[PDB]
């Protein structure tokens, strides 16, 4: 919610508005790695979806 | 002492002189700035870069584009220019730009001789380049497989 | 109602002159103001060069011993021929000339049929001695821009190669505007008046360059009338 | 002054700076290159004797 | 195939106007199959001869097959989804793609040398796309917001101030009107002034009801510009937004309040005709330039002459010992900016309102009626911040060092500025071009990097599972909210059910199909947080789901499913990234 | 290669769908229509 | 590509056409003339002191930025000298103030500092040199008409 | 000419299988099937299809 | 270019800053013409069977093919060369690759040169209006070609 | 519902490992002489490639 | 010269609103030289009725009301301007407006002369309310040429010392707005044509048909001295 208001920020100085579902799909796609903490059944520092 | 020479005689000192429309002979608001001035034509002249080209002859040992910048031309669709057909709704533009519109020599060539009888609708058939690598896994030892 | 009509026609020259209508009622001045402006200024019975056959020419973008420019240029010249045909569909003009001078527009071979207004326009110039050129200049009547590039397609079948096709333009006018003032009748209690400044190279009369128009609207307005 | 084809056609020239030095071949630094270059040299002329 | 556009007027909104010859090549294969359909041709060999000649039979079949193809008009370098629209190719005598006016503000372009390219759909599948998804008339949202494909930013909208503008010079200005039918009627004659103000009797409809609009009398005072407006407006659009002082962005919510009350066709008819009689007043209003239009205030050369002398004052305090040499620059900085400013006080006074006129009484102050005015206040093309510094002091630039420049330029662009000041201006110059030239490129490899990790996202499942989802707030920093709560809101799915100022009632049930009307609510109670669901909090698994995308598309409705979204959206914030210097 | 191997080496049988996936084999993604058949697909694969 | 007042008199960073080859041009003056070996010198009139002498000299791109030299734009009259007792000079390619008991060369001619390309140009000072830079481009690229009036 | 054809876009909401159909249809129309009821004029079957669907007779 | 009338007045649609809004005369009158000149090449003959002629003539084909080129193999200066009309005529040994099982025994009797060569002729580039203006060719060194 | 047991489209790809066995399963020659040519009649060696 | 007749002439009548009028051919300069001609003759020149004079009684004052209507007494007088009538044997001709009781004062009340012919009796003068109200007015339509102003061409009655009298811009045309659409028309093998699609719409005065045929017969009229 602080990235959306820090990039938006930037579109602030280039006065944009953009529906945030879309910000949000890039960021979504950047925490597709899920670092399997504690252990279990594939590992116990296995990252996955 | 452009104003000076002007007054020698009896001259338009202010090169913006009120201009009657021959469209019919009515005059304009606020007399504009008209005259001689000099313009610069380029060599671009369009007939060195406008040589129509959008269906003739392809390559013959494999999908190869032949064509420059003057003669012979075509637009380069690109795998960026792919991803535009992946951008937008339409999905169905984007089968035929990677299947039959640009992809099988055999597709377009199968399908040409019957748009010129007439059908609306294609069928896509067997992309040879997927022969390709199909193949070539086979002398690996991997299967391919289509059921029911 | 005082119909449409024309008064004398103020000439101060042949080749241009400037009709004037009195009796025109509430916007007349402009409506043929405008509906004859437009015909005027673009479909009009002129003469051009269609076809010429030169004799020293190998190719049409070469110098011939003696003259200034390309052959085709001599041509360029011929494009705006001020000629004026009596009745001929088409017409040979023969130009041969042989001497130290400039080959004008008189040295042609002068048919009855060909009347040039302008006796001293210059086409090219034959400056050698022993030097010498002969042409026939083929000009046909038709109307409007028609070149020869959109007739090029069909070569016509060509036995003679010194047949060079070139540019028709059929645009005796140069210079069309109208303008209005106060016309007085001493019947009516207002009415416009049309003094249209037409300009003609030299082809077609002033009276009959109106003529021709106002009867091509007469033949476009045919069909318009049937619902 | 004026000189045979001046006698048809001048420029009306207007300078500011009531000048010393007067304008030279345009295309100096190509042309005299090309003189040096092919051409009959007892020294050295940068060109084909350089 | 590749070809170049331009104007052609008479072309209408759903309709573009291919050249004839460059159409022929290109819908050639299509001839051939209708000409041995209805029974002309006798093989492809015979059908090929026939265009060989250009026979007047293919001529007839020409007419059949083109006047009525859903095309695709693709530019192949775009970096977004609606770059990419459909038309309706007509047979035009011209050289170039003839286009309608009110669609370029959406290619962001204009009339003098964008190329496009005209794909040709070889199946009913690609046809069908065209003029249901794809045409222009079929799809006046954006992805990103409600921004209406169709509207006028051109002249063509500053023609419409010349419609809705009003002076008290105006014949006519004192009677009384009961139709505006009469009213353009009494302009096509041209007696009574466009800027005449006439009391109008109107008719006003509003849709409040459940399938009825439910309209009322109401007795105004508007000029004949509006009047004329009138007639062509869709019930479902109310009088009340029509009625103002007309800008770009007004008349831009103008339709999209038309279209988010009423529907799509109503808008259509609509912006064709506006287009023709926008264009009218446009000509009309022959905004001139070159020395003769531009002009010099009694303000700024006598403040500039104060702010002169000023300097020749600290010039003195130097020699005096009161300022440092560093703390005098940045003074003299201050000061001509000072003046700069004073500069502006004066020229926007003088260019607002100095056109005075009588009628009706003693002179009137109104409107000034010069196009740097009208350009001012609807806008087409170009910063009146630019223009302001043509006819104004330029101010400072960049010095050939990197800092800012201690000798100001005190000059305007109205006269011809100084060689040397303008040489350090030069530098300036240097800047911008260069800077422009190098980020595009970088910035579309952003755009690679982009969808290279968001291409897997396609909407695949109806449903989901997840109750959670982000808090969307209208981030108010300062002083006035800065990013409202609608235009974050709107065309997404709520999170959960969100409350009035009142509790235990619900103003936006947590499945909700957020548009429009529903963002009204968010912006008629004093709701302040409200919640709504994203991709980010998706449950859906290799995916989203339709509940949990929205209705964002090109239409206003369900999300496809199998639409994809992150492809879009990498598309949707690398469009702006090419903005990003 | 290197992402060739790395799938291949454990043998993630991924049936080709997606976007890109039948970009270059040139055939129906799972999107619009594409997925009409993969949603009657998907009742048909790993079933019977 | 940055420029710098070194430049004038023999160097352009205005003329650099538009496209493939753009920024690394900076055209060679008319007035210019290539050394020797691989120098190229600049005419300056030589201002003894007071009287500004017509003879002309060669500076090179050391010599320039070492001494005080007038720009284009400086002043004389009646006789060629300065008619001030100020003007601004280069003293290492920096436009300053200098007396006139300081001065020791100004620009001869107008001219003697740009190129065919700038120099065809009327009042460049006037208009943006970034326009000549794509005018640069253009200049290369005149149509052939047939009657050139 | 159609100008807006958001009504067919109505009567079947797909927008995809709405092509399949009118896919066959076109196939009816030209491979043997059968006639155009609505008598044609100047717009190819595709266009023809289009009209029933506003009409919502054949689906 | 050329220096002429221009006047500074928005049309709006004809003339957005660099839309330039001409009038006929330019172009009708040739007061701004440029002229230009293309041109083409064929490569000479030596093949893997025996010499090249420049065709000499031109086989079967129809009328207009044959009113332009004479006995030399080349086109009439002068004449219409317009779209794709022939240039310059060029033979070719077919070649032993190429032959044919039912005109066999014809050259091995017969004659000699009345059936191995072909046409394989040179055109005019899509997009070329002109006329052929400079012919200059050359002929067999040491051992002459035929009448050319 | 229940669908088509008849081909109507294509379907997925399984990416593993296989058999030295399931790879001969296409074999339909053994290539003997290595000499693709016949050196003299410009034509095709059988029994090779 | 060349000559191509007029063919195929779609006569797109709605019988009522408008006529859109396709014709071939029209080359360079003709759907020009004939599109502008008809917006003119229409817009200036063209025998059309409506009223123009009219006098309540004597309360003539732009901004005032009178008892039993409820609209402004000026309102009322536009609604006539609206009224759509045609005299075409007298000038000026003066009728009365006599309608006392419950409803609206519809044109059908009026005193039907030979000369006025109203067209649309539904158009309602002024709306009348619940009562006996006795409204008069003495209505008169004017014969007039396109579009003339009401404001200049004000008649001598009670307007100078005093102040009655209402008299409306007149709607002397029998159009309301005129359209045209210009785009590629052929001849079998010719090259460029335009298309003449003329889109005309009528007050409710003449069927578009023949207010066709009268427009083009004027033009004709005005061709009388020429051809």
């Amino acid at each position: 919610r602080y990235i959306v208001n820090e990039v938006q920020d930037v579109y602030r100085l280039q006065g944009v508005k953009i529906n945030d579902k879309h910000i949000e799909v890039i960021v979504r796609q950047m925490l597709r790695k899920a670092t399997i903490v504690n252990a279990g059944s594939s590992d116990f520092l296995e990252g996955e979806q | 002492e452009i104003k000076e020479l002007l007054k020698l005689g009896d001259l338009p000192t202010s090169g913006q002189i009120r201009l009657y429309d021959g469209r019919t002979g009515e005059q304009f608001e606020r007399p504009v700035t008209v005259g001689y001035m000099y313009m610069l034509k380029l060599n671009h002249l369009v007939d060195d870069k406008m040589h129509a080209r959008s269906t003739g002859s392809y390559s013959l040992v494999t999908q190869q584009p032949l064509g420059g910048k003057a003669q012979f031309g075509g637009q380069r669709f690109g795998e960026m220019e792919v991803w535009a057909l992946e951008a937008y709704g339409a999905a169905y533009t984007l089968q035929e730009m990677l299947t039959v519109k640009s992809d099988d020599v055999n597709g377009r060539t199968k399908m040409y001789k019957n748009i010129v009888d007439g059908n609306h609708q294609m069928e896509p058939g067997m992309p040879e380049s997927f022969n390709v690598l199909l193949k070539e896994i086979r002398s690996l030892g991997i299967n391919i497989e289509l059921e029911d | 109602f005082l119909k449409p009509r024309l008064v004398d026609i103020e000439q101060v020259s042949s080749t241009h002159a400037k009709v004037t209508l009195e009796p025109l009622e509430r916007g007349f001045g402009h409506t043929l103001g405008n509906a004859l402006r437009r015909i005027l200024l673009s479909s009009m019975p002129g003469c051009a060069v269609t076809e010429v056959e030169i004799d020293g020419v190998l190719h049409e973008y070469s110098t011939k011993e003696g003259v200034q420019e390309d052959i085709l240029e001599i041509l360029l010249n011929l494009k705006g021929l001020a000629v004026r045909v009596q009745g001929k569909d088409e017409v040979i003009l023969t130009l041969n000339k042989s001497g130290i001078g400039p080959v004008t527009a008189a040295d042609i071979t002068h048919d009855g049929d060909v009347e040039i207004v302008k006796p001293q326009h210059v086409i090219c110039h034959l400056t050698d001695e022993n030097a010498s050129i002969s042409m026939r200049i083929k000009v046909q009547r038709g109307r409007g821009y028609v070149p020869a590039s959109t007739r090029i397609h069909s070569e016509e079948d060509e036995r003679p190669i010194g047949r060079l096709l070139v540019d028709a333009c059929y645009s005796p006018v140069e210079r069309i505007a109208y303008n209005v003032e106060a016309a007085r009748v001493e019947q009516r209690t207002d009415l416009d008046k049309l003094v249209i400044e037409m300009e003609t190279n030299g082809t077609i009369d002033p009276e009959e360059a109106i003529r021709r128009a106002a009867t091509i609207l007469a033949e476009q307005l045919e069909a318009f009338v049937d619902l | 002054v004026y000189s045979y084809t001046e006698k048809k056609r001048i420029r009306k020239d207007f300078g500011k700076r009531p000048q010393v030095l007067d304008v030279p071949y345009l295309l100096s630094i190509q042309l005299d290159s090309f003189q040096k270059f092919i051409e009959q040299d007892p020294e050295g002329q940068y060109g084909l004797e350089a | 195939g590749r070809s170049v556009i331009t104007v052609g007027p008479y072309l209408r909104l759903h309709q573009c106007g291919l050249p004839k010859k460059m159409a022929l090549e290109l819908f050639k294969p299509f001839i051939y199959g209708k000409l041995e359909l209805r029974g002309l041709a006798t093989t492809i060999k015979a059908a090929k001869k026939m265009v060989e000649r250009e026979e007047a039979v293919v001529w007839d079949i020409l007419d059949e097959v083109i006047r009525e193809h859903p095309v695709l008009l693709n530019r192949a370098p775009t970096l977004h989804r609606l770059g990419i629209q459909a038309f309706e190719p007509v047979l035009i005598e011209g050289k170039a793609i003839q286009l309608h006016p009110l669609v370029c503000a959406a290619y962001n372009a204009d009339f003098d040398g964008d190329q496009m390219a005209v794909h040709v759909p070889l199946t009913l599948e690609a046809q069908l796309e065209a003029r249901a998804l794809m045409m222009s008339t079929n799809n006046i949202l954006s992805p990103a917001n409600g921004e209406p494909i169709i509207v006028p930013s051109q002249d063509v909208v500053l023609g419409l101030y010349y419609m809705t503008r009003d002076c008290v010079n105006a014949k006519g200005e004192g009677m009384v009107l009961t139709g505006p039918k009469e009213a353009e009627r009494l302009y096509r004659s041209g007696l009574a002034s466009l800027h005449a103000r006439v009391k109008v009797r109107i008719t006003e409809y509003e849709k409040d009801a459940n399938g009825e609009l439910v309209a009322k009398t109401s007795l105004k005072d508007t000029t004949v510009g509006r009047a004329i407006l009138w007639m062509i407006v869709p019930k479902g659009l109310p009088y009340s937004i029509v009625n103002q002082a007309l800008g770009k962005k007004a008349i831009s919510k103008m339709l999209n309040t038309c279209y988010r009350i009423l529907g799509l066709k109503p808008t259509v008819i609509f912006a064709d005709q506006i287009m023709y009689t926008g264009f009218a007043y446009a000509a009309r209003s022959g905004a001139s330039v070159g020395i003769d239009d531009m002009v010099i205030p009694e303000k700024k050369h006598e403040i500039i002459s104060e702010a002169e002398a000023e300097v020749a004052e600290i010039q003195e305090q130097f020699q005096s010992g009161l300022v440092t040499a560093g703390e005098r620059y940045n003074k003299v900085i201050d000061i001509w900016a000072a003046a700069n400013d004073r500069v502006s006080k004066a020229m926007m006074d003088n260019l607002q309102t100095e056109t005075v006129i009588n009628r009706d009484g003693q002179e009137e102050k109104q409107v000034s009626f010069n196009s740097i005015y009208m350009m001012a206040d609807s806008g087409a093309r170009g910063s009146a911040a630019q223009i302001r510094q043509l006819a104004g002091m330029r101010g400072l630039m960049a010095k050939p060092d990197g800092s800012i420049i201690e000798t100001p330029i005190t000059a305007n662009f109205r006269e011809g500025l100084n060689v040397l000041q303008y040489f350090i201006s030069t530098h300036g110059a240097r800047k911008g071009l260069a800077d422009t030239a190098l980020k595009t490129a970088n910035s579309g490899y952003l755009t690679r990097r982009l969808v290279d990790v968001a291409q897997d996202l396609v909407v695949t499942e109806d449903d989901c599972g997840t109750h959670e989802g982000i808090m969307m707030t209208p981030v108010i920093e300062g002083g006035d909210v800065k990013e409202p709560l609608r235009d974050r809101v709107l065309g997404r799915v709520t999170a959960e059910d969100v409350l009035k100022p009142g509790t235990a009632d619900i103003l936006v049930p947590r499945n909700t199909l957020l548009h429009e009307q529903w963002c009204d609510l968010l912006e008629e109670n004093s709701v302040d947080a409200v919640k709504v669901r994203s991709v980010v909090s998706c449950d859906t698994d290799f995916g989203v789901c339709a509940h949990c995308y929205g209705r964002d598309l090109a239409r206003g409705h369900i999300i496809n499913k199998g639409e994809a979204i992150g492809v879009i959206a990498a598309q949707s914030i690398g469009e702006p990234g090419t903005q990003l210097t | 290669t290197r992402v060739l191997t790395e799938a291949a080496v454990a043998g993630k049988r991924d049936e080709l769908r997606g976007l890109k996936e039948n970009v270059i084999v040139g055939r129906l993604i799972p999107a619009g229509t594409g997925y009409a058949y993969h949603q009657d697909r998907m009742r048909r694969r790993a079933a019977g | 590509r940055d420029v710098h007042p070194t430049h004038y008199g023999r160097v352009c960073p205005i003329e650099t056409p538009e496209g493939p080859n753009i920024g690394l041009i900076n055209s060679l003056s008319v007035y210019a003339q290539t050394n020797e070996y691989g120098f190229l010198e600049t005419p300056y009139r030589k201002v003894t002191d007071g009287v500004v002498t017509d003879e002309i000299h060669y500076l090179s791109a050391i010599e320039e930025g070492n001494y005080v030299i007038a720009q284009a734009n400086s002043n004389l009259d009646e006789e060629g000298h300065f008619v001030e007792d100020l003007v601004t000079c280069r003293s290492k390619g920096e436009s300053s103030l200098f007396s006139r008991d300081q001065v020791d060369y100004m620009d001869v001619s107008t001219q003697q500092v740009v190129s065919v390309g700038a120099s065809l140009i009327p009042f460049l000072e006037h208009d943006d040199a970034n326009r000549a830079l794509m005018g640069a481009n253009m200049q290369r690229q005149a149509v052939p008409t047939l009657r050139a009036d | 000419a159609r100008v807006t054809v958001q009504d067919a876009v109505e009567k079947i909401g797909n927008r995809f299988d709405l092509v399949l159909v009118a896919a066959r249809r076109a196939r009816q129309m030209q491979v043997g099937g059968k006639d155009p009821l609505v008598p044609e004029e100047n717009d190819k079957t595709t266009v023809i299809a289009l009209r029933e669907i506003e009409e919502g007779l054949i689906n | 270019g050329q220096n002429m009338r221009v006047a500074f007045m928005p049309w709006n649609g004809y003339n957005f800053e660099d839309s330039i809004l001409v009038s006929e005369r330019v172009v009708q009158e040739d007061r701004f013409t440029t002229i230009h000149i293309q041109e083409l090449a064929c490569v000479s003959r030596d093949t893997k069977l025996g010499p090249e002629e420049i065709t000499a003539d031109i086989p079967n084909v129809g009328e207009a093919a044959l009113s332009k080129l004479d006995e030399s193999g080349i086109v009439y200066i002068g004449a219409e060369v317009t779209g794709g009309d022939i240039l310059v005529g060029k033979v070719t040994p077919k070649g032993e690759t190429q032959l044919t099982p039912e005109e066999k025994l014809l050259r091995a009797i017969f004659g000699e040169k009345a059936s191995d060569v072909k046409d394989s002729s040179l055109r005019v580039p899509n997009g070329v209006s002109g006329t052929v203006i400079d012919v200059q060719v050359f002929t067999r060194d040491g051992v002459e070609k035929d009448k050319r | 519902l229940k669908a088509q047991t008849k081909t109507e489209e294509f379907d997925a790809i399984k990416i593993a490992l296989a058999s030295p066995d399931m790879i001969r399963s296409w074999s339909f020659g053994e290539v003997k002489k290595p000499e693709t040519i016949n050196y003299r009649t410009f034509k095709p060696e059988r029994d090779g490639l």
